[PDB]
């Protein structure tokens, strides 16, 4: 009994052609709807809980898409774009996804026509290149101008980017903190320096910016409460080496005939630890931190001689501290000298919400700070942290590039007008694709107004009419519920965000539309 | 808060309805236009059914989602009213729904869209009646052939379209009928269609008369009669019952034999009364007993049993015979009159595909038309009879309404731009609905091109360009034209090409599509109930 | 075209509620939490009893505990639980009503949503209202900064905050206990106090009134050797961590005795070292010793031989409490032990507290001690735990008062005046935020209503009279006569509360509910 021989595995799914492509477009639209509501000064956030039961709320779309583990292949590309934009420029990852989906949405009716996708993607590439050039032309610098403080642009940039996430009504506050903080980051510019500290409890209006380093951590040994916990003008000693009785040092068997020699051996071990402690004290410092655990006895000696100590401190915060007080971490206690000894304006350790924290700050030459982030919700901790991370990284980009553009979708409207006018010049099939490009691009204000509950058709129509002639930076104003020169209203976003957004969306459309069929393997 | 099922609201259910409508559209999107490719259904058990006529597909396709059922019923109604456009009307409905939703999918208030749609339909039908072409000046048989063979493409028989159109027009002109005293109404389905696998449609023959799917009752009884003595008889032929309850009780046995004797002699005398008239042909839906058969053989007449009622009614209408449910008179005595007889030149049973069917040729009272199909399998034969039924339907429409429309999508070709211009008049928001109506209605050329597999955007653009030119320089006697083709993949003049469609097709199509859009668009929530 | 496709795995069971329906569901859940909590507010309030997963029981009034022990599944219930935990371990009681504020506010918020107001504006208005409320509140604040040494404004405050817990039986006494403890352990120069210095300790048995603060440390061990004297008058104290054993360097080590004389020398050393350490401790001049770890029995005796009672197997924290209480140090060897590091106290005496159970150790140190302990006694384990939690909250509130020395008379008058100020601003509100203002005021109005409801009075007759009085007069010192005394002057009634308490409460609740409004869409995976 012979049988026909199969080509591929049993159940190898296949689906080819226009139905496959339109299915992909619909899937992208579905992904969009999961995020459509999100962006807006009156925008939105989602709550997603995992199978493990841990809740997670988010307003940044990229985080949400990470949580929405997508199985369908095409949408995985969109979620990857979300990761890309998140690593690049920040909010508008939301906007990025909406642009991608809407590009696909406008193209799909023409895909119903049997157009070879490559024509579509060629038009897309040309349009995107032209759009990027237009943005760069209408980019705005300030250091040419006169009425800019080197921070005012940064402050307003934070102002704009923030006012969609969970802390929107404290923007006038958080912008000042984040700008002043990032001003200290120079010139390493990397996020690892400034940690974020999710202290439980408290109203986030009470969240603290310290020109120094703090710990949410400690660990109880014998005397840790005994030693004084104020040090007005202290010297910081930083030990990586542990302080304990050969606890985890080199493993060795020892042999001793004379009992007195055995006595001498135990004495010599304790003399090792005493020698280390004497080196520490005679150093003249009073504060000692250690990655590795601290012997209780050494704690006792610090207590007796009024030195403060702590053990098991997480390494990242230790690096923060050493970069703060200027001292260098040490592993050899013997080679110690005053040069590697960090100094701080004042040291403390004060209760916040039941937790035992440590403080030292006021170091005039400290290029790294930290956020004590009060808040009554554990979920606020992650959400506020995400928002703050977006703020920090976007303001870093802004410092790097003195280029700003108006917000409120006005950029998108300007691009729409420019591209539509350009479309008249090129005859043939390209014209319709350019038109669809503009019609998809205009989506951003529409979603804004919809989440604002307005007649975005009146808004859009007035927008186009006024924006044909009257000024570049007119766009949606949420509170006045109509057009405004958002630029003067200080809705200021770095150009890089929108530029990268458009580029990513363009190549996303290229990728998706450049697919005809799909093969699945069990 | 309802048990046994959840509910869905707003955007979810809107998108679901559009999704279903698009599904139904794509089910038939490949069977329209002179390059349409027919569908076929492995049923569940092998009794397949090839067909491209959309309404047939929808009826034979089980459907569960509500809106899809709505569209299916719309297709069925359209078939009950036109015959084709089930090629088209479903697509029109789905596309209008799609674009209307796309407007609504943004925010746009549905009732505004509905009002815009209503205006669109009224404007469109008015513009069509300003776009009409009258056939009265045109040669009758000419335009009839044109409309026929236009419908004949997109079907199995489009190739033989010329021959088939000739046959169809001959039949329909032969089935003339004087209506309400002022109308020359032509009855569809009056022409009889019989399928017979075997020879090709090349050899499929038109019958100048009527044809029976019946057989001679008695093999000894003759086969052909050159005389017209045709009597109809609903009244069945059995040695009669007592027919209600009449028990027969015997107290004098001497008479049982005579009782049984007349139990048949009653039928015997009825038959003899029938035959003494000289009728040589009898038909009967009711049963025919061997008693009658042998009598007929001895008389040499013609007898047929178990004929369908509609067929014998048509026989009476053709031969001029009178349907007779029984024998009776204004006086009680059961008699029969030669005046009841109908006539036809010759009646023959003939063997087509080793099955004997009965033919009736040239009834003198009223000319009748029947058509025999010849083909390879039963699949091709019954799908082509569906096609022919649509043919007769459209020709009936043409005759009933002396008015024709240029085929090949000139309709929406004009309509899109005309409605585009008219949209700005309203000034409200509804002109957006108007424009979307036009753009969606532009779907027909798109589907045409894709099924013809050429650059659809370019053909559509050229069409729109020609029509827009037809809306510039109002001296349009040399600037108004009409047309679109596929076989050469470029525009033409369908008026010259003969590609015509009946007006009522597009008119009723657009009206029903508008109603369907209004119904489905007003939806904003389904509530499910798991059964009892 | 039409066909199902996979977007998210388990696509069948990934449910989703979106928009206004979701919001209303969330408000229903929050209101359910609010109703569960309402009865626990106020001295007339009634507390809850929880059943642990492992079948354990617990009776309590502290809302933080109420939600902590709860096994909720709906997410926003978890959010409220975490709310209460945060509020408590920031402040103390008030969780007695914080979630109540949350629930009433969200209820009235739903009232607004029914009129189709977009949630974001609601959030913004509620934030504005909260700012107005807190600024009016701290305008109308009284202060205890101008107070003399704060003996019984603190006593009054404790009296208030304990009006809610069942320990109210002798709550005067526990009020003095709390205030004395915190005043002893407070660092006025810093405005803080670490509760690690406070040793909470409840041993079941005896009356509730028997509960007594001990200016000292109480240790859950008896004497190392039973024969040692039970009382000691002098308290020369030694604090050691090296066990009374032959020292062993914890590097992997062991000797290699070979000869007769080798073993004999080792044998001699065995007792020689014990004699050495005994001589060391004696010559130190100490009288009593405490060791972190176990003893070798032989040294146990020899220690007995020299009239030096000691304690074995003392856990760390207890040890350092001993050290700080006695002013002594922690010595790691005998050799480095000297008289100066020795701890001193007034009286140390073992107590056979239990009628038939093992004993306890108390150190009635008599000089100043930056540490202190509270010893709680009573008839129920559950009552013991409840006393623990209650007294802990009392300590927290007095600590908070140390952080800020300005308070507000309680009894609901405060937020009553806050609501009136909010209403007054609502007239200069203009547009739609006006509804937000009056909305927040009416929602905030709940706490007096709940108090009166638990008081059994007609709530609203009472609260209307309260509003009328606080309008006609200017005193924001008129709440609800919770304990049925004909004066609504809680200032005379002394029903008082920290500014920080209500301020943090209302701000935190505002932020929490602001987020609650901030959400629209939920995707729950089916279990």
């Amino acid at each position: 009994m012979p049988t026909p021989v199969i080509l591929l595995k049993e159940g190898t799914d296949s689906s080819q052609g226009i139905p496959q492509l339109v299915s992909n477009i619909s899937a992208c639209q579905v992904i969009a709807e999961a995020v459509r509501t999100t962006l807006g000064p009156r925008g939105m956030d989602k709550l997603i809980v995992d199978g493990r039961g841990k809740a997670t709320i988010s307003n940044d779309g990229a985080t949400i898409l990470k949580l929405l583990d997508v199985v369908h292949p095409a949408a995985k590309t969109l979620v990857d774009i979300a990761k890309s934009q998140d690593a690049e420029v920040g909010d508008g990852t939301t906007s990025v996804t909406l642009l991608a989906a809407e590009f696909l949405k406008q193209v799909k009716p023409y895909v119903e026509e049997g157009l070879h996708p490559q024509i579509i993607i060629r038009a897309f590439r040309t349009a995107t290149q032209l759009a990027v050039n237009k943005i760069k032309e209408i980019a705005v610098t300030v250091k040419k101008a006169d009425k800019v403080e080197q921070r005012k642009l940064l402050e307003k940039c934070a102002m704009t980017a923030l006012s969609s996430k969970l802390i929107s009504q404290q923007k006038a506050f958080f912008a000042k903190m984040v700008v002043d903080a990032v001003m200290m980051l120079d010139d390493l510019l990397q996020l690892k320096m400034i940690g974020i500290k999710k202290v439980q409890g408290g109203a986030l209006e009470d969240s603290q910016l310290v020109a120094g380093v703090a710990f949410k951590k400690t660990f109880s040994y014998a005397g840790f409460e005994m030693q004084p916990k104020k040090y007005h003008n202290p010297k910081i000693a930083l030990l990586n080496v542990e302080l304990e009785l050969k606890a985890e040092k080199d493993n060795a068997e020892i042999r001793v005939h004379t009992v007195e020699d055995y006595q001498a051996i135990v004495d010599a071990e304790w003399n090792i630890l005493y020698d280390k402690l004497e080196k520490i004290h005679h150093s003249g410092a009073k504060v000692v931190l250690s990655k590795l655990p601290i012997g209780d006895v050494a704690t006792q000696y610090f207590a007796d001689r009024d030195m403060f100590c702590a053990g098991r401190v997480p390494e990242e915060d230790l690096k923060r501290t050493m970069m703060a007080c200027g001292g260098s971490i040490q592993t050899s206690v013997n080679a110690l000298s005053a040069d590697v000894l960090g100094r701080c304006q004042v040291f403390e350790e004060t209760q916040i919400g039941g937790e035992r924290y440590n403080f030292f700050t006021g170091c005039p030459k400290a290029k790294t700070c930290t956020f004590i982030l009060r808040g009554g919700a554990e979920q606020f901790m992650e959400e506020t942290e995400r928002s703050l991370h977006d703020a920090i990284m976007i303001v870093r980009r802004a410092i790097k590039n003195d280029s700003v553009v108006a917000g409120g979708g006005a950029i998108e409207m300007e691009l729409s007008k420019y591209l539509r006018d350009y479309s008249r010049t090129i005859p043939g099939k390209q014209q319709l694709l350019i038109g669809a490009y503009a019609k998809a691009l205009e989506i951003i204000p529409r979603q804004l107004c919809d989440n604002a509950g307005f007649d975005a058709t009146n808004i859009l129509n007035k927008l186009r009419a006024r924006h044909a002639q009257g000024g570049t930076w007119y766009g949606v104003d949420i509170n006045n519920e109509d057009i405004a020169d958002n630029f003067e209203a200080f809705v200021w976003e770095p150009a890089m965000v929108r530029i990268n957004a458009l580029t990513a969306a363009s190549e996303a459309a290229c990728l998706i539309v450049s697919v005809d069929e799909t093969i699945k393997n069990p | 808060l309802s048990v046994f099922g959840d509910r869905s609201t707003g955007e979810t259910i809107r998108s679901q309805n559009v999704m279903a409508a698009a599904s139904i559209a794509n089910i038939v999107k490949s069977s329209l236009g002179p390059v349409g490719l027919d569908k076929m259904l492995v049923d569940d058990i092998g009794d397949v059914t090839i067909t491209n006529d959309g309404a047939t597909i929808l009826k034979l396709l089980e459907v569960e989602h509500p809106a899809a059922k709505v569209l299916c019923e719309l297709a069925d109604l359209q078939d009950k009213e036109v015959g084709d456009g089930t090629t088209s009307v479903v697509i029109i409905a789905a596309e209008l729904l799609k674009n209307a939703d796309e407007l609504v999918k943004q925010k746009i208030h549905p009732t505004s869209v509905i009002s815009g749609y209503r205006l669109a339909c009224k404007e469109a039908v008015r513009y069509i009646n300003e776009n009409l072409i009258v056939n009265t000046d045109e040669l009758g048989r000419d335009c009839l052939i044109n409309a026929a063979k236009t419908s004949m493409s997109s079907k199995i028989i489009g190739i033989n379209g010329d021959f088939f159109a000739n046959m169809v027009v001959d039949a329909v002109l032969a089935i003339k009928y004087t209506d309400i005293r002022g109308q020359p109404r032509y009855p569809v389905n009056s022409v009889n269609i019989l399928k017979a696998h075997g020879r090709s449609q090349m050899e499929s023959m038109l019958i100048s008369g009527y044809a029976l799917n019946c057989v001679v009752g008695s093999q000894g009884m003759p086969k052909r009669i050159v005389n017209a003595k045709i009597a109809c008889l609903d009244f069945s032929l059995q040695k009669t019952k007592m027919k209600l309850g009449v028990q027969v009780v015997i107290t004098d046995p001497e008479k049982l034999d005579q009782i049984r004797q007349r139990e048949s002699d009653i039928t015997k005398e009825r038959i003899q009364k029938i035959l003494a008239t000289g009728a040589n042909v009898i038909l009967t839906t009711g049963g025919i007993d061997d008693m009658c058969l042998k009598y007929f053989v001895e008389a040499g007449a013609m007898a047929v049993r178990r004929v369908l009622k509609r067929d014998l009614k048509r026989i009476a209408k053709a031969s001029g015979a009178t349907i007779l449910s029984t024998l009776a008179n204004l006086e009680g005595e059961e008699t029969f009159e030669a005046a009841m007889l109908g006539q036809a030149e010759e009646v023959v049973q003939e063997r087509i595909c080793d099955d004997e069917l009965i033919l009736i040729k040239n009834t003198k009272a009223r000319t009748s038309a029947s058509i025999i199909l010849r083909g390879a399998n039963d699949f091709m034969c019954d799908e082509m009879e569906r096609s022919l039924h649509d043919a007769l339907c459209v020709v009936k429409r043409v005759l009933e309404s002396k008015s024709v429309v240029p085929g090949g999508g000139a309709v929406e070709a004009a309509l899109s731009i005309y409605l585009e211009n008219y949209a700005t008049s309203m000034g409200s928001r509804e002109q957006l609905a108007i424009a979307e109506f036009a753009r969606s209605l532009l779907v027909i050329p798109n589907t045409l091109a894709v099924n013809a597999a050429q650059d659809s955007t370019d053909l559509v653009a050229k069409l729109r360009a020609f029509h827009n030119e037809a809306q510039v320089n109002p001296e349009r006697k040399n600037l108004k034209w009409i047309g679109l083709d596929l076989s050469n993949g470029k525009p033409r003049d369908n008026k010259q090409a003969g590609v015509f469609e009946p007006t009522i097709v597009k008119v009723k199509s657009l009206k029903f599509a508008t109603e369907a859009a209004i119904t489905i668009l007003r939806i904003d929530d389904l509530i499910k109930l798991h059964p009892e | 075209y039409g066909r199902p496709f996979l977007i998210i795995k388990d696509q069948d069971r990934k449910s989703r509620l979106m928009g206004l329906e979701a919001l209303k569901s969330h408000i229903m859940a929050a209101k359910a939490v609010a109703n569960t909590m309402r009865t626990s507010l106020g001295p007339n309030g009634l507390d809850k009893m929880m059943v642990d997963k492992d079948g354990d029981v617990t009776v309590t009034n502290d809302g933080a505990t109420i939600l902590s022990m709860m096994d909720v599944d709906h997410q926003i219930a978890k959010l409220m639980v975490e709310l209460s935990k945060s509020q408590d371990d920031e402040i103390g009681d008030g969780t007695t009503g914080v979630v109540v504020l949350a629930g009433a506010l969200l209820e009235e918020a739903e009232q607004l949503l029914d009129r189709g107001i977009h949630p974001i504006r609601i959030a913004d208005g509620y934030e504005q209202a909260a700012r107005v409320a807190i600024e009016h509140l701290d305008k109308i604040s009284d202060s205890v900064l101008v107070d003399i040494k704060d003996t019984e404004p603190l006593i009054q405050t404790a009296k208030t905050t304990l009006g809610s817990k069942v320990v109210n039986s002798c709550h005067r006494q526990m009020a003095e206990i709390a205030v004395n403890a915190v005043l002893t352990v407070a660092d006025m120069e810093r405005r803080d106090v670490d509760f690690e210095l406070i040793k909470v300790e409840g041993k079941v048995g005896g009356r509730l009134e028997d509960t007594k603060l001990i200016k000292g440390v109480i240790v859950d061990k008896d004497f190392s050797h039973p024969q040692m004297p039970k009382k000691v008058e002098d308290a020369k104290i030694a604090i050691l961590t090296c066990p009374f054993e032959p020292p062993k360097p914890k590097t992997k080590h062991k000797l290699d005795v070979t000869s007769v004389e080798d073993y004999k020398a080792l044998q001699k050393y065995e007792k020689e070292k014990f004699e050495e350490m005994i001589q060391q401790i004696k010559e130190t001049g100490a009288n009593l010793a405490i060791c972190q770890w176990g003893f070798d029995d032989e040294a146990n005796h020899l220690l007995l031989q020299n009239n030096l009672p000691a304690v074995r197997w003392v856990g760390g924290p207890e040890i350092e409490l001993i050290a700080i209480a006695t002013g002594g140090r922690i010595v790691p060897r005998f050799s480095e032990l000297t008289a100066e590091k020795l701890g001193f106290a007034g009286l140390v005496q073992e107590i056979s507290f239990g009628t038939t159970k093992d004993k306890m150790l108390v150190i009635e140190q008599c000089k100043n001690s930056r540490a202190v302990t509270i010893f709680i006694r009573g008839g129920n384990k559950m009552i013991i735990e409840e006393a623990k939690r209650s007294l802990h909250d009392a300590l927290c509130v007095i600590r908070n008062l140390i952080r800020d020395n300005r308070v507000v008379y309680g009894g609901g008058a405060a937020e009553i005046s806050c609501a009136l100020a909010v209403s007054q601003e609502a007239d200069k509100c203009p547009t739609l935020e006006q509804y937000a203002m009056r909305a927040f005021a009416d929602a905030l109005e709940v706490i007096p209503m709940a108090l009166s409801e638990n008081s059994g009075m007609n709530p609203i007759q009472t609260m209307t009279e309260v509003r009328a009085r606080q309008v006609k007069e200017m005193n924001p010192a008129l709440g609800i006569d919770c304990l049925h005394k004909g004066t609504n002057d809680m200032k005379q009634q002394h029903v008082i509360e920290t500014l920080i308490g209500k301020k943090q409460q209302i701000s935190l609740a505002t932020q929490m509910v602001r987020m609650i409004l901030k959400i629209d869409d939920i995707r729950k995976p089916g279990e």
